[PDB]
C-alpha cells in the first residue's frame, strides 16, 4: 505494498515532467569567455562546445569553472548545478550525528578548557 | 563461435558481441570457430568472412635490405654450428624426420641477457641464412585507446603465422 | 560590390556536411576496400566513381563518406601543435662561440650538426658516419642547453623543440601516437633536429619497480626509439637529450647508440676572463676608465646569467646613487657580498658519472 | 552610382540568413589550416582546411566561411553548428576553467608597511 501502491502510480505527472530537463545530459565544465553571449564547455564526453545560454538564466551567473545542464539537441545553456565534485571519498569524510557528551571527562581541567575555548567559544 | 543452426554470435568490432542470423547460403565450411566477418550497417548481418585474409595494419619484413653479419665466424668451430645448424634450418622445413624420432619440436625462444647488445643481429643474420616473412612490432606497438581492437591485432598476427 | 554577393555563395557550399577521415588497411578485392576510422571502427564499403588510382594506397588516411562511407578524396594530415614548435629560434654561429667555453665543445657540435647539411661529401667520401645522438647534462658550470640549443637553429631555419610537458599526456595519453606525430613532423623539416630537455622526468628508471606510470614511460621511450631506429631518416636525424644527472638513463639510454656523446662543462681561465667579458658587455655599460677584472674575479664558477646579474645588480646600485656609472669600489661591494651568497648554495654540485 | 546601395540591402537581408546560422555555434572544431589543389580528373580549384572535432572524430570542410584564413595559424574554440560543419567565427581565448586563471585576487586588506 500500500506505501508502494500510490508511490508507483505516481508515474503519470513523472513521464509529463520527464520531457523537461530530460536533456540535461551530462554534466559539462565551461572554459573562457571572449564575448557576454557566447562561451567555451567542455563535457565528459570529451567533446567542447561552444553555446550561447538560455534566456532563462542570466549571462552574470555563469562564471568559469561552472558544471551547468545542456540540451543536447541546442547544445545550448539550461541550469547551473552546483556540485563538480567528488567521486567517492565523501562517504569516509562525512561525519554526522552526535556522541561522548561533556559529561566522559576524566577530570582535566585547564587542559580541555583551553581547547574548548578555541573552537566552541 | 557457432551457437546452432541459421543464427551464430559474431563480436562488432567495437567489442559487443552481436547475435546474428546467418546467410541461408553457406552455414559451414568458411564459418570458423575464429574469424573476422563482415557485417551489414544497421542489421550487422552475417554474409561472408574474410578470405582469410586481408591480415591487419602495420606491416612486416624490412630486414631484407642486406648486408648485416656473415655466419661465417663461428665456422671454425663446427661444434657449435652443429647445434646451431640443427635449431634453425631444420625446425624451419622439415617433415618426416621429426614424426620418425617422436621428438616434437618447441617454439620458444627467449632472448635474455642484455647488456650486451646481440639479437637483432643474428635476426638479419637469419635472413641471411633463410627467407621468410618477419613480423616486427614493439610491445606497446598495440596499445590503443580502446580495448576491444586489441585482442583482434595479435590474433590477426598469430593467424597468419599459422597461414 | 558584387564580392559580397560570392560569399553568400560560399555559405551555399558551407552547407555541406563534412566527411569522416579513416586509415585503410587493405583490400580484399577491387569491389571491397578495409578502411578504418580513427575511432577504431572498420567498414568495408563500396567505391564511387571519381576517384583516381592514387587512392588505393598501403594505408594512407583517406576520408569516408556520411553515407555510403566511400572515400572522396584523401586528407594526407592535420596538426594544431605543429606551429608552436615552429617558433623556437637561436643566435650563432657567432654567439655560439662567444660562450667563452669550453673551447673544444664549440669545435664539437659545428661540425657534428651543422656541418652535414653544407658539406655531406666530407663524411661518406671518408666513411665515417655523424653522430645520431648526443647527450648534455650538468651543471658543473652552465652551457648545457645553450651548448645543443644554439647550433639547433644554425643548420637552418630547421628546428623542432621538445618539452618534456607534452610526454606526459593525460589518463591514458594518447601522447603515443604524438611521440610519432611530433617526429613524423619533424621529417617535415629536413635535416631534422630533435631535442629532449629534464629527461630525469619522464626518463623514468625501472631500478625498483614502481606504478605502471614507469611502464607507460618506457611506452613513450619505445614512441622515441621506434621511429628513431628507422627504416627511415637516422643518419641526417640528430637527436638530443638532456638530465640533471645521468643515471635516470638506465642501461639502454646509458648505452650509446641512443644516447652517444657525454659532456660536461669546465670553468674558464685566466686572460680568458677577459674574453668571455667582451660578449657579457653588451647592453649594460659602465664608466669610460674601468678594469673588469676585479668585477669577474670575485664570481668564480657561475653561471654566465649569475654573472649578467652582477653586472645588473652593480648597475641597479647606480640608480641609488642617482648616477649612470659607479666607481669601482661601490663595484666590489655589491659584487663581492652577492656572489658569496651565491656559493653558499651551491651545494649538491656533485653528479655521478 | 547609387547602385551600391541597393546590393547594400540585400547583402544585409542575407546576413539575416547567417544569423539564423550564427545561432548557436553549437560546438568547438580544432582547425588546421590546409592549402591544396586536386586536379580534375573541368578543374576545381579552392582552399580547405582539414577540421577536428573534440569528440575524437575528425572531419573534413572547406575555408570558412565566414572568418577567412587572414586569422589565424591553426586555432581551436571556434563555433561550428551540430552536424553542418560551418564555422562562422573564430573565437578566443584558451582554456581552461582554473588552468587559465589559477585564482583571481584583487588587492590584499595589509600594506608593505606592517613589517
Amino acid at each position: 505494498a500500500p506505501p508502494a501502491l500510490w508511490d508507483l502510480a505516481a508515474d503519470k505527472q513523472t513521464l509529463q515532467s520527464e520531457q523537461p530537463l530530460q536533456v540535461a545530459r551530462c554534466t559539462k565544465i565551461i572554459n573562457a569567455d571572449s564575448e557576454d553571449p557566447k562561451y567555451i564547455i567542455n563535457v565528459k564526453q570529451f567533446a567542447k562546445f561552444v553555446v550561447d545560454l538560455s534566456d532563462q538564466v542570466a549571462p552574470t551567473d555563469i562564471e568559469e569553472g561552472m558544471r551547468v545542464g545542456v540540451d543536447r539537441n541546442k547544445y545550448q545553456i539550461h541550469i547551473p548545478l552546483p556540485p563538480k565534485i567528488d567521486p567517492t571519498v565523501t562517504m569516509m569524510q562525512v561525519e554526522e550525528k552526535p556522541d561522548v557528551t561533556y559529561s566522559d571527562v576524566g577530570g582535566c581541567k585547564e587542559q580541555i578548557e583551553k581547547l574548548r575555548e578555541v573552537v566552541e567559544t | 563461435e557457432a551457437v546452432d543452426q541459421n543464427t551464430a554470435i559474431v563480436g562488432s568490432t567495437t567489442g559487443s558481441n552481436y547475435y546474428v542470423r546467418i546467410l541461408s547460403t553457406i552455414d559451414r565450411e568458411l564459418l570458423k570457430p575464429n574469424a573476422s566477418v563482415a557485417l551489414h550497417k544497421h542489421s550487422n548481418a552475417l554474409v561472408d568472412v574474410l578470405p582469410p585474409e586481408a591480415d591487419s595494419s602495420i606491416m612486416m619484413l624490412t630486414s631484407d635490405q642486406k648486408p648485416d653479419v656473415m655466419y661465417a665466424d663461428i665456422g671454425g668451430m663446427d661444434i657449435q654450428k652443429q647445434e646451431v645448424r640443427e635449431a634453425v634450418e631444420l625446425p624451419l622445413t622439415h617433415f618426416e624426420l621429426y614424426k620418425q624420432i617422436g621428438i616434437d619440436p618447441p617454439r620458444g625462444v627467449l632472448m635474455y641477457g642484455p647488456p650486451g647488445c646481440g639479437k637483432t643481429m643474428l635476426a638479419k643474420a637469419v635472413a641471411h641464412h633463410t627467407t621468410a616473412a618477419f613480423i616486427r612490432v614493439v610491445g606497446s606497438e598495440f596499445v590503443q585507446k580502446y580495448l576491444g581492437e586489441g585482442p583482434r591485432m595479435v590474433r590477426d598476427v598469430f593467424r597468419l603465422a599459422k597461414e | 560590390t558584387k564580392q559580397y554577393e560570392k560569399s553568400e555563395n560560399d555559405l551555399k557550399a558551407l552547407q555541406s556536411v563534412g566527411q569522416i577521415v579513416g586509415e585503410v588497411l587493405k583490400q580484399l578485392t577491387e569491389e571491397k576496400f578495409i578502411v578504418k576510422a580513427t575511432n577504431g571502427p572498420r567498414y568495408v564499403v563500396g567505391c564511387r566513381r571519381q576517384l583516381d588510382k592514387s587512392k588505393l594506397k598501403p594505408g594512407t588516411r583517406v576520408a569516408l563518406d556520411m553515407t555510403t562511407l566511400t572515400i572522396m578524396r584523401y586528407l594526407p594530415r592535420e596538426v594544431d601543435p605543429l606551429v608552436y614548435n615552429m617558433s623556437h629560434e637561436d643566435p650563432g654561429n657567432v654567439s655560439y662561440s662567444e660562450i667563452g667555453g669550453l673551447s673544444e665543445q664549440i669545435r664539437e657540435l659545428r661540425e657534428v650538426i651543422e656541418l652535414p647539411l653544407t658539406n655531406p661529401e666530407l663524411f661518406q667520401r671518408v666513411g665515417i658516419i655523424p653522430p645520431k645522438g648526443c647527450l648534455l647534462y650538468g651543471p658543473p658550470g652552465t652551457g648545457k642547453t645553450l651548448l645543443a640549443r644554439a647550433v639547433a637553429s644554425q643548420l637552418d631555419c630547421n628546428f623542432l623543440k621538445v618539452v618534456s610537458s607534452s610526454i606526459v599526456d593525460k589518463y591514458i595519453g594518447e601522447s603515443a601516437r604524438l611521440i610519432r606525430e611530433m617526429f613524423n613532423y619533424a621529417r617535415d623539416h629536413q635535416p631534422c633536429i630533435i631535442f629532449m630537455d629534464e629527461i630525469d622526468a619522464i626518463g623514468g628508471r625501472r631500478f625498483s619497480e614502481g606504478t605502471s606510470a614507469d611502464r607507460e614511460i618506457q611506452r613513450t621511450l619505445m614512441e622515441l626509439l621506434n621511429q628513431m631506429d628507422g627504416f627511415d631518416t637516422l643518419h641526417r636525424v640528430k637527436m638530443i637529450m638532456a638530465t640533471n644527472r645521468p643515471d635516470t638513463l638506465d642501461p639502454a639510454l646509458l648505452r650509446p647508440g641512443r644516447l652517444d656523446r657525454k659532456i660536461h662543462i669546465d670553468l674558464p681561465n685566466e686572460q680568458a676572463r677577459l674574453d668571455i667579458l667582451k660578449i657579457h658587455a653588451g647592453p649594460i655599460t659602465k664608466h669610460g676608465e674601468i678594469d673588469y677584472e676585479a668585477i669577474v674575479k670575485l664570481s668564480d664558477g657561475f653561471n654566465g646569467a649569475d654573472l649578467r646579474n652582477v653586472c645588473t645588480e652593480a648597475g641597479m646600485f647606480a640608480i641609488r646613487a642617482d648616477h649612470d656609472f659607479v666607481v669601482q669600489e661601490d663595484f666590489m661591494k655589491a659584487v663581492r657580498k652577492v656572489a658569496d651568497s651565491k656559493k653558499l648554495e651551491s651545494k649538491l654540485d656533485y653528479k655521478p658519472v | 552610382t547609387h547602385e551600391l546601395q541597393a546590393m547594400k540591402d540585400k547583402i544585409k537581408e542575407n546576413s539575416e540568413k547567417i544569423k539564423v546560422n550564427k545561432t548557436l555555434p553549437y560546438l568547438v572544431s580544432n582547425v588546421i589550416e590546409l592549402l591544396d589543389v586536386d586536379p580534375n580528373d573541368s578543374q576545381r580549384k579552392g582552399k580547405c582546411a582539414v577540421i577536428k572535432t573534440s569528440t575524437r572524430q575528425t572531419y573534413f570542410l572547406p575555408v570558412i566561411g565566414l572568418v577567412d584564413a587572414e586569422k589565424l595559424k591553426p586555432g581551436d574554440l571556434v563555433g561550428v553548428n551540430k552536424d553542418s560543419y560551418l564555422i562562422l567565427e573564430t573565437l578566443p581565448t584558451e582554456y581552461d576553467s582554473r588552468v587559465k586563471a589559477m585564482e583571481v585576487d584583487e588587492r590584499p586588506t595589509e600594506q608593505y608597511s606592517d613589517i
